[PDB]
């Protein structure tokens, strides 16, 4: 049960939120091994950042999943992800940030995993 | 302009252009030859737009020096005689590695599409594609050629 | 996008009403003259009279939709000397048969004023044909693919 | 007022009924897809041969003399440099070879020929002569069986 | 460089500016002999103006070009410039005046010609 | 054929422009010996101005007929176009030009004269 | 000195966010075994969030406490929550994410624990 | 007592249109050698304009002196004007017309010259 | 590679966000031993916050860092953001939670570290 | 967009920050504080050499051969007569003439010397000519030491 | 634009009032303090008050002021210990000149507020000096260049 | 907010109300008049050097033992390539070098020393030390005698 949070400086509508869910969704089941319905994903868009000495456009991605990362998945993941926020948001990749978290207990449906 | 420009060329045959998505597609219900109704566009919308989720996974070939592969869009067939199914169209164009692309781009297919599971439109989907070899530095090229839909026109 | 339009042609023009659930199709056969805006117009005044005509024998919205079934297939415009249009029509369902045809002749020639100027200034005519197929059939609609075969 | 469709990824029907004109668009040398500067293209062309016509005489008047001079096509080269080349037909034996060199010759100014266009475009074109009544019941600038040759 | 002023009564959009402006462009290259990309063109729509007892809509087009005009082309240019206004403004004929100038010097570039 | 331009830095309405309008009737019929409707009128109102270094209500007149005028006839014409603005448009004398031009060829209902 | 994160789909008023806070004061008190003053809570409503292939209301809540939790504690705190966000907010339970975490270090009053 | 006519495409505030009267008044009074009080200057910003087949920022300048101009005067006004424009409004040289006319009478103050 | 967000229930604006990113910049490079520029910091003022049975203003700070922290360094950070928060928001230090986590990967420009 | 300070009552440095000059107001044979309408003055005075620099050619542009003249005071007469006597200073040998010439001409018509101002006034000015290399880093149109005679 | 403050210094300030036609100097001359918003503040409350003073000895806003003129020069802050604010003015006009600066020093007292907390919690003082010129002299004004010199 | 003024066109002084705080900007070594952008610049390193003493401790709240460290001015080089050198005074043995110490490391990074800031300059800075009674009457960060140096 993998969760994906989006941090951005740009400002996020249907189009672009529903990209980046179908590209985690992939990441999730073809990367990560995990079913695609089963991920968790969040937007923040318009936030305020400040990184490099700019306010320029900046992302930040924090993925967490538990029982933690296979060998060469974070490679993988953070490759994709830079690459999709790129293409989408148009926020150069020396401006993305993917940070790689793993939770104790995890909890779904009223009961943990 | 507008965004999308959609066309009924029959009854049971659209032809949809998405210039804002750089894309083509042609709506068709084959087996039974019913009436596209507005259910069925948007739900042919929704399959251009999980291609462009597999097109940008395998790489953003939006940038210049578009290495590939390029995997596109060619017709969506519905199926509405019983159950509501739909078979998506899609072309592939790039030894080792090429197999690798086809199983990158397959798994990303089945992901993007939700194949074999029930859509938001209540639809279980599938799909079929077809592997070709072109030069991506050729003048003589792009992603939405007209030859590449003869089949479904 | 209520309705969708597109020229096949200038002179074959298809017509699609999402609302309505209707395809015409418009064409000026007898001279080739382009489509304007008001022959269009006029397409739309004639699919509008011709589902009243389909309500008026029977509201075929409903499950159960035992018939008959009167869908308009094409509009022919003559365009030479005077303004006149031929509507096609195709009614889908033995003495019940001759009745249905009878009830839906006369619903069409009040609903598409037959013979009469119409708003466009117009003299309406339609000619149709009887086809029969199973309502409850899983292969079957109102405006299948092959029924605008002859227009198409 | 303008009613653009794709019956092909190269080839699109245009319909301007505000300035009562039909133009098929049609990649044929390469067969991309019309893209939006393509269309836009397409219609810029349209407005000049309109004002070609317009040169030549005002026809929208009753008892339109001629001569009538209308778009039928326009292909597009897409392969290396931006290139178009519009089709036009021309609806009219001295007055008849005056009226080509009329028209010839506006269409010159206003497709800039051999010429950069708006769209970064060097545009060429061809037209054809045709002979009917002005007054006949059955003709029109823009006849179907005038476009048999783009669909 | 010739300069062509057009005075309308009526207003004026996108469409009929440019349609006029090609008009002008032929007119200058076919007529008077000289190269389009050459003739400047201004447009004075919503201009309050009184013809013939009327305020109804009414053009009156200027035409300036150095070194004169030609023998037959004011007849011609007159010819085609109203019906050109008459198409495209819906401005009767008889209510269309078109003046030709001659300045004595013209500056372009920053140098005269 | 005569054309009068009316450039004015005081707003012009209804009352004012008609006024100014049969003024320049008469004058066209009185001194000029023309037809009062063969001549065309434009109003510019709320032009901005400078003239004498200030921006104070001036106003300038442009008179434009075929085959030049005659020997008093500028004179007079002159004296009731300033007297008229005066009177109307409240500008003084002395911010009002009156210029005379005459062209080279006049077009109207398609022809020349 | 634990920190319970609420995201949700659903918009959320004073009477929501305060229920849901006395919710966990008494679970940080009764199941934590924490002093419930000491238990900081963050709202954030109206969040764009996707999951199971739609973006119908979802929550995700994220508990974070140094030193780790007890043996039983995490399966009673996640059952609590779920029923808490079900009540409230309207959210089915099988669309309800809680996250557990610990912090290596934290500070409260300028000084660490 | 000359008159210069200024039509430009792009917006003209209080600050352009004062320099560009400050500059025709050198002009009138160094090379035309007329009093910088007694020549009306007008300005027609935003003017709709076409010129070498685009809607681009251009300008058109219209100078007009009773009794003709000097030898080189012309030359002089011209080379001034444009870059006076172009600094100014920013307007490329080669974007910019200097029309010369010369009117047969000119009145002011109720009385011609 | 460090990334600090920062909580707070008190609107923010260009001068505080400012202040508290050349503050953050400062104990990244002197304390953390980590470059400036290759800090992230994200913003989140006006958030729905409760803690110690008021919402009254109240700072929570999120400190993440690859490779874990020093040995003295987590009680510098935590004493000079409270104070920070304390000086520019007004919070006073007893409502202000600093809490200190370590990714298990971090990745940047495409690739990871 | 301007930025006044009173230094004395008499003493006042407007920067204009737009028009990129530094004029100093100074109201010397009489002393008296320096007015709204007297800072209006000032402003007016600096367009009017602002309008001779353009005059005398765009510098503004990369290269510019010159040559500069720009505003360095302003020095008002209060005691009887609205009286006002502005200091510039033209930066650029038969050519130097041609250039002092048509600068003098220039902001003679520019400043309104020896007629009356908008302000009911009588200008006159007073201009130093001074050498350097255009295309020098340590040179520009108002330098510090340009402005030691008036502070 | 009404009012036109500048710092020279510090604890150098000149405040020029275009309205009310009058100049003013903020100094802190005693600790060399920084002049804050209420420092400003409490010297713009001082300039009217004076102002006041200046319309209660006699009008002299109108053509042919006899006078006297009282204007002020500098206020001067002390800010050590306790807040106070010492105001310089100059009385610009025998037994009258008397007379005319009686009237004027008790016009000061209650309108500086003397000995007595201001608004701002300050204790006010004032010095004048006594000055002769002629009022019909061309050059004269109440707020002339050298009368600024002491502070300046 | 804020009050700038100009003593001279390559000297401006700049009091902040909010902040508390006075810098004055100087362009010595080319006399060049300070733009919009130098304004820009030297407010940028107020906030910097505000960031450093609140980095030091907070001394807003009452009984401030320090140190201090306050901005005296800032010197911009203009010739060649964009520099601005800023001026700092620190008020407070082995403490005293620690206090020293933290300050200069804390200056580097708020006022990007030896690399490109937001305005493409390279900065540096220049400190003195400076011992007083942080608990006596007579004394403040931004005493009068302090400024002695640039004015």
């Amino acid at each position: 049960m993998p969760v994906i949070q989006t941090f951005v400086s740009t400002p996020l509508d249907h189009h672009k939120r529903l990209l980046l869910a179908i590209i985690y969704r992939i990441v999730t089941r073809v990367v990560l091994g995990k079913p695609e319905d089963l991920v968790m994903m969040t937007f923040h868009d318009s936030t305020p950042m400040h990184f490099f000495g700019s306010t320029d456009p900046v992302a930040c991605v924090r993925v967490e999943a538990l029982g933690g990362y296979g060998p060469s998945e974070p490679e993988k993941v953070t490759s994709i992800v830079t690459a999709a926020i790129t293409a989408v948001c148009g926020i150069v990749a020396d401006r993305i940030f993917v940070l790689y978290f793993s939770p104790l207990h995890c909890g779904w449906n009223g009961t943990n995993f | 302009m507008e965004s999308v420009n959609t066309s009924f060329l029959s009854p049971s045959l659209v032809t949809i252009r998405d210039f804002d998505n750089g894309q083509f597609a042609v709506l068709r219900i084959g087996r039974t030859g019913f009436p596209a109704d507005k259910g069925d566009i948007d739900l042919c919308l929704d399959k251009m737009i999980g291609v462009r989720a597999a097109q940008i996974f395998l790489g953003d070939d939006t940038e210049d020096g578009f290495k590939g592969p390029h995997i596109r869009i060619r017709c969506v067939d519905i199926d509405d005689k019983h159950t509501y199914n739909a078979m998506v169209y899609v072309d592939l164009i790039v030894e080792v590695e090429r197999e690798t692309a086809e199983e990158e781009a397959k798994l990303a297919l089945r992901v993007a599409l939700q194949v074999d599971i029930a859509d938001e439109h209540s639809c279980v989907t599938q799909f079929e594609m077809k592997l070709r070899e072109e030069l991506l530095s050729s003048d003589s090229f792009h992603p939405d050629k007209d030859e590449y839909y003869k089949d479904f026109l």
